[PDB]
């Protein structure tokens, strides 16, 4: 009777293992992303272009499956659940660039610095979106508010020589944008350690090319990981 | 207003004086002539594979044979420890789970995670297919632990600094326990299921009353977050583990701690804590990719449990004390003896 | 006799190296479950081939050279030659497969998991060992390799000399199958890999150069140079001595062939330098 | 939030009037149990392989 008993589980194990083998490829194919940003970031409008206490959007670009998460976590200065997100491909960070006086920008920098140096996120890249690039231009052009009053370091900043400003824009918005970008790139480069990088970008709600940027950034991240693994980079 | 608030601080002093008065002598002075347990070496007996991602929780069955485990793939697997073969595999609606439970009657299984819902699965359908029985909602934060008090009512702790008691048939909270400031990270039930404890994130472990619904005592020993908790088998004491690489043994009747378990060569956090059948051995998993075995009455190491390639995130001892199981982020489950 | 005694110690050290590294690699990959990876099956196939080569063909050739006489029968001469050719032609296609695997891993990051599966790796290793075998055993077990010049006939008749004599057809076909084909593929693959590495370095420098190729050049140079220097001259003189007679002596031939045997002793030092391998080596027997 | 403060002072007054026992009896009540049940566990004492189901 016992020998017959062995047969029954022996049979059940086989179907479950076949099912697990079937699910393994589907699990391995997909790529996971985490969407994280401050309040007033613009995360709600950015996900809309993609659509064309938990929230997931699943899409496909060039026969590649991307699955994006969005954890609310409202009013939580401490984040004990972020340990679970150490296996994602990349982390998407959204910050409103025009909110340099409403300090909210300093809060965004503090959050970015806290995220970068976390123990469990030592090998996760960050894709940076500097949202609201037209409110910033309108505010700077013929605006009473001055950046130097809120940020003392802006007085001794110069326009970079390697910059590639878009056509038709004044030098003032260019210097402001590049100063804001460098304010993040400095923290990104201070303790990079050669394992993970940051990809700054400039986006506004109308732009529809974002998803292509995410695709390219993910491809570059995987290529860099593979190149470094084989002692070539 | 504020003057009433002072009266409360005066009451708090009184508590400190009352606790200090009864401290005749520490446990170390009391227990010194006892012989040490010696060197204990445990060798792996079984190893279970099949999980595609990291493992977060597990719970031994009441029959000392079956055990359940949950992973971030989104699947609950029920094993058979004797013949290392699987029985069930339940896909999940949400791929993030932080806890799991096994009913004392071996009839129900629960799980919960970032989604603010505790699900209950019926193992014994007439058809023979696992399916969702009920879905409980009402929390505003991620769940951390859940234990079956009986076959019809369950207790859960969440990340909104509250603990609640549920009714499976109706689905509405019966009693809500409030008073914590930090996140609640774990809980355990007494052998008679009349009282239970909880370890918050603000370094404060409380003792609750299931029937009445009010706090009874509060202990403020640690200085950092508390990640694990469990009762002594007698039911008069409990042990907690924190991120500062120390484990403390408290006492309900005396109302303060008695011993501390720490060493100068370890500075990493602690994830799980469990006792033994007789309460003589204290087991705790660390972030050092391995485990340690303590002596309850002397605070001295008696063995090391190594073999895991990544950090340990679970630990459990069977009812009869025949084996201890550990789960790690390496997607592996091991049985020791 | 002093020179013969000196040759002996060197031959003994070479045999000891060809065995210890391969057996250590096999034991390390078998003992720990964290190294059981798809890419590591090609490495263990190469290690098995090198171990069989060093434990089978090298000591017999050493004894033959030192004794200056072949003390076995004709059947063992044929078996020894066939095993030598099998090991030599199986120790290179694995390197070609490794290069192709790295190419597919780097240049197609999104289709890497789909293209290679544990089962696909087993199928490929069998093609490598069956294809090599047809050249190694079918010509030598049958009598196709043998040449009909009179000097060759004499050595065949006697039961005390076992020397390699071969016509042009086999000397060209086996050389093309074993060496020349797995060379252009590796060159092209590594050129593309270097191009990708240079592009990535340029992109990084453009992105963040203000605030903050040698590694890739060194790695590719080591990997290509060791194999090319070890196995290149022999597979040239192989065609040379047959295309025209009385150009090379047997001493130069055997010296180049034995220099080619050395390559099997360096593969663990090239393909097993990852930090995980170092940790595994420190864990056991240390 | 004055009402919340009133509740907390009540809560404190409630837990204040609890009888307590000196540490000596508490430690004795643990040592006695540990000594009494020390012979009925497989972990502290190895036990023969005949009755071990895992081996
Ligand atoms: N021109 C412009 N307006 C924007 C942009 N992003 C947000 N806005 C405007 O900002 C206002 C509020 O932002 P919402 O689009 O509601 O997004 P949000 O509330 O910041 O989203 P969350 O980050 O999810 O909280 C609206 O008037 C939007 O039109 C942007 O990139 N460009
Ligand atoms: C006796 N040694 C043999 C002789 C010729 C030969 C070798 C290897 C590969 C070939 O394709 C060959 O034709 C050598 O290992």
């Amino acid at each position: 009777d016992q020998r017959n008993e062995e047969k029954a589980q022996r049979e059940a194990n086989k179907k479950i293992e076949k099912q697990l083998q079937k699910d393994k490829q589907v699990y391995r194919a997909t790529h996971r992303l985490l969407l994280l940003g401050a309040g007033e970031s613009g995360k709600s409008t950015i996900v809309k272009q993609m659509r064309i206490g938990i929230f997931e959007t699943k899409f496909q670009v060039d026969k590649v499956n991307f699955h994006m998460f969005d954890v609310g976590g409202q009013r939580d200065e401490r984040r004990k659940w972020i340990q679970c997100f150490n296996d994602v491909t990349a982390i998407i960070f959204v910050v409103a660039s025009s909110s340099y006086n409403m300090n909210r920008l300093q809060e965004a920098l503090n959050l970015f610095k806290s995220i970068w140096n976390n123990r469990w996120l030592r090998t996760i890249s960050v894709i940076l979106f500097l949202n609201k690039q037209d409110l910033l231009a309108e505010k700077v052009l013929a605006g009473k508010s001055k950046i130097e009053d809120y940020f003392p370091e802006f007085a001794r900043y110069t326009t970079p020589e390697d910059a590639t400003p878009e056509p038709g824009e004044d030098p003032r918005v260019t210097r402001a944008k590049y100063f804001i970008r460098d304010e993040f790139l400095r923290i990104s480069t201070a303790s990079g350690d050669g394992r993970h990088y940051c990809y700054p970008h400039f986006t506004c709600a109308v732009d529809t090319e974002n998803i292509r940027r995410v695709f390219n950034d993910c491809r570059d991240i995987i290529q860099r990981m593979h190149l470094r693994q084989y002692e070539l980079l | 207003l504020d003057q009433l608030r002072q009266e409360a601080e005066q009451l708090k002093n009184q508590i400190r004086d009352a606790r200090k008065a009864c401290a005749d002598a520490t446990l170390s002075q009391i227990t010194n002539n006892i012989d040490p347990v010696g060197r204990i070496q445990m060798r792996t007996r079984r190893t279970l594979r099949g999980h595609l991602a990291k493992i977060y929780a597990m719970h031994w069955g009441t029959d000392s044979r079956l055990l359940v485990s949950a992973s971030q793939d989104g699947k609950l697997i029920i094993w058979d420890s004797y013949t290392t073969n699987k029985v069930h595999a339940i896909p999940l609606r949400s791929s993030w789970v932080m806890t799991c439970a096994y009913a004392p009657s071996g009839n129900y299984v629960a799980c919960g995670g970032l989604d603010n819902i505790c699900s209950i699965y019926n193992l014994k359908t007439r058809e023979g297919n696992v399916r969702v029985s009920r879905e409980l909602a009402g929390h505003t934060g991620y769940l951390s632990c859940c234990r079956f008090l009986d076959d019809n009512q369950i207790v859960t702790s969440s990340g909104d600094t509250t603990c609640a008691l549920w009714d499976i048939e109706t689905g509405q909270q019966t009693t809500t326990f409030t008073g914590h400031t930090g996140d609640v990270m774990s809980l355990s039930l007494a052998p008679d299921t009349r009282l239970f404890v909880s370890g918050a994130c603000d370094a404060s472990a409380k003792l609750w009353d299931v029937r009445e619904g009010m706090c009874r005592q509060t202990f403020t020993g640690h200085e950092s977050d508390i990640n694990a908790i469990c009762f002594f088998p007698n039911g008069n004491a409990f042990a907690t583990g924190s991120d500062d690489a120390t484990c403390r043994l408290f006492d309900l009747r005396a109302d303060q701690e008695l011993m501390t378990y720490s060493h100068d060569n370890i500075i990493c956090g602690i994830t799980s804590v469990s006792f033994s059948k007789s309460g003589r051995l204290l087991l705790a998993g660390y972030d050092d990719f391995n485990c340690n075995v303590w002596d309850a009455l002397k605070a001295d190491r008696a063995g090391v449990l190594a073999g895991h390639d990544n950090r340990v995130s679970c630990l459990g001892v069977t009812d009869d004390g025949m084996a201890v199981a550990t789960g790690s982020w390496d997607s592996f489950l091991k049985i020791w003896n | 006799e002093v020179w013969v005694v000196g040759m002996g110690i060197v031959m003994s050290l070479i045999v000891l190296a060809i065995v210890f590294g391969n057996v250590l690699v096999i034991t390390a990959i078998a003992k720990f479950e964290r190294l059981q990876t798809v890419t590591n099956y090609f490495i263990t196939s190469l290690a098995c081939a090198d171990l069989v080569m060093g434990l089978a063909v090298v000591p017999f050739g050493a004894a033959h050279i030192l004794t200056k006489t072949w003390t076995f029968g004709n059947f063992w001469c044929e078996f020894w030659t066939s095993i030598d050719v099998l090991c030599v032609t199986a120790s290179i296609e694995t390197l070609c497969v490794i290069a192709v695997d790295r190419y597919f891993a780097i240049t197609s990051p999104f289709k890497y998991q789909s293209l290679l599966t544990k089962n696909k790796a087993r199928v490929i290793i069998l093609m490598v060992w069956i294809v090599s075998g047809l050249t190694s055993f079918l010509p030598i077990q049958m009598h196709w390799y043998r040449a009909t010049h009179q000097e060759a006939i004499n050595c065949y008749a006697e039961e005390t000399c076992c020397d390699f004599f071969t016509n042009q057809a086999y000397a060209i076909a086996s050389s093309i199958v074993s060496f020349y084909v797995p060379l252009v593929i590796m060159v092209f693959v590594y050129s593309r890999v270097f191009q990708e590495a240079k592009r990535q370095l340029q992109k990084i420098d453009k992105s963040e150069g203000r605030f903050h190729e040698h590694k890739a050049l060194k790695t590719l140079g080591i990997i290509m140079g060791t194999f090319t220097l070890c196995w290149l001259p022999f597979f040239i003189v192989n065609i040379v001595h047959v295309i025209q007679d009385n150009l090379i002596r047997k001493e130069v031939y055997i010296l180049l062939n034995w220099i080619g045997y050395v390559n099997s002793g360096f593969n663990p030092l090239i393909y097993c330098r990852s930090p995980d391998f170092r940790i595994a080596f420190q864990e056991l027997l240390c | 939030s004055i009402a919340q403060a009133r509740k907390l002072v009540e809560q404190l007054k409630m837990e204040a009037n609890i009888d307590r026992i000196k540490v000596s009896k508490a430690a004795a009540d643990l040592m006695a149990y540990c000594e009494a049940h020390a012979k009925e566990d497989p972990l502290l004492t190895p036990v023969p392989a005949s009755e071990n189901p895992f081996r």
